[PDB]
């Protein structure tokens, strides 16, 4: 069962300079609770939101995205750290 | 409940009471979350830690199993450094004036 | 030299006070000796530790390099056990009543 | 002037295997106070003594010796860490 469903719009993971990556972290089992944002390599100071929209991603906006959602049965668990990085000019999808 | 402990238990108890204070703040009154971690480092630990910016490296060094829950043993790794800095933060000449 | 610290620093300081107390009790008031360790375990930790007789193994775990001195970092090895046992001794079902 | 005068019997600092090195830490400014024996590299739990006699120094007894003399003004005052080590058969001086 997926305790933390991290769905990124660009499933390719890697995008081009200035790309827009939408981070959606919800639960297909339990209702969407307080989802805290965690990103290795300096996390982004943003409020706990289920859908994080990061448009025009710069070279300093890279990092592995993880969603720390406070579960009722369990607790505030992390997820798979998706390495959102910038590659050569092109599209991945 | 936490009944009056011995001289060697009350010392560590103080750590437990303070810990539980933040543990019952968010969900899962047992471990501290990433929120509490950052809130502590950049507020309750600016005089303790020489770095209040970077926390992802120190945190992942605790719960290397990706738990995001600073519970027993996991959080101990930081507790040890904290209890170490209180003695060797930079007192190689003078820190605790 | 030991002015009122912050919320998270006073918790660890509470342990330091006790540590310093037994440290300055004998020679080498920088850390604790084997004698103090022996007395601490059997006289102050009979409620904390389930074993007050086989302190040799626990002591040797901190001795490691034949230091025979409960100094910083090495003493933390026991502190991490103490602060853990006070909560997970046998409270997996019930203990801190 | 020095807060802690670290005077060693063998002025050289290094001795041969089984040599005797006496560590004498005096204070040419204030009466001899609590001298803490510290050795950078495996410190020994030796009682506060002005003259530490270390005869037949072995390979594990080597190390940078320092005396933390607790003065009235200068409490935890460390000294110059002298590299007391073992060398090939010979004498320094």
């Amino acid at each position: 069962l997926e305790e933390v469903q991290l769905v990124v719009e660009p499933e390719g993971g890697a995008v081009a300079p200035g790309g827009t990556v939408t981070l959606t972290c919800e639960v297909p089992a339990q209702p969407s609770p307080q989802i805290h944002w965690m990103k290795d390599g300096v996390p982004l100071p943003l409020p706990p939101s289920p859908v994080l929209i990061l448009p025009e991603i710069g070279p300093q906006d890279q990092g592995t995205y993880s969603c720390v959602a406070t579960h009722s049965s369990h607790g505030p668990q992390e997820s798979r750290a998706v390495s959102i990085s910038i590659i050569e000019p092109g599209e991945e999808g | 409940a936490a009944e009056p402990l011995t001289e060697l238990e009350e010392s560590i108890e103080t750590v437990v009471t303070t810990f539980f204070t933040f543990a019952r703040q968010e969900g899962r009154k047992d471990s501290l979350s990433v929120n509490e971690f950052k809130e502590l480092v950049t507020q309750q630990l600016p005089h303790l830690l020489k770095d209040v910016g970077s926390l992802d490296e120190k945190m992942k060094s605790l719960d290397v199993n990706q738990d995001s829950e600073l519970k027993f043993n996991e959080y101990w790794r930081l507790i040890g450094e904290l209890a170490k800095e209180i003695r060797k933060k930079k007192d190689l000449k003078i820190r605790k004036k």
